[PDB]
């Protein structure tokens, strides 16, 4: 299982 | 402040991605107990599923005398949630950010934070 959730949270953390 | 504050403030349109992922994860496990969540907003608020999910993920048998299977008051629900938080720390998770009351009050941010921390720790459990 891969999850777009992980990338989403990474991107939000960067903001 | 964390990524969940930024989620609600700056990307609330992505909430469905978050909830779908977490719902899929929790049901993978709860289904083994003939249990099923259809909405994250309300169905963890009484603490029962959280207690049961931890016992399952950690392989602890949680005795019924330890919690309230059918809570009938705010305080019984708070006690369930607190015990679930205790089990999380027994599993090696850090202390949760939300108060147990925040979960009982159906605070979505709090609910997501709690389920996400389970997800990240237990994502590989078959």
């Amino acid at each position: 299982n891969l999850s777009e959730l992980d990338r989403l949270l990474l991107e939000l953390n960067a903001v | 402040r964390d990524a969940f504050d930024t989620l609600f403030d700056h990307a609330p349109d992505k909430l469905n991605v978050v909830k779908k992922t977490l719902i899929t994860f929790v049901n993978k496990h709860l289904n083994k107990l003939n249990l099923e969540v259809t909405e994250l907003e309300t169905q963890f608020a009484d603490g029962v599923y959280l207690v049961l999910l931890m016992g399952l993920l950690e392989g602890y048998f949680v005795p019924l005398h330890s919690f309230f299977l059918t809570p009938d008051s705010f305080e019984q629900k708070v006690l369930n949630v607190s015990f679930a938080f205790e089990l999380m720390q027994d599993g090696g998770l850090e202390k949760p950010k939300p108060r147990p009351e925040d979960i009982v009050n159906c605070d979505l941010k709090s609910t997501l934070r709690v389920l996400y921390n389970l997800f990240t720790k237990y994502r590989n459990v078959e």
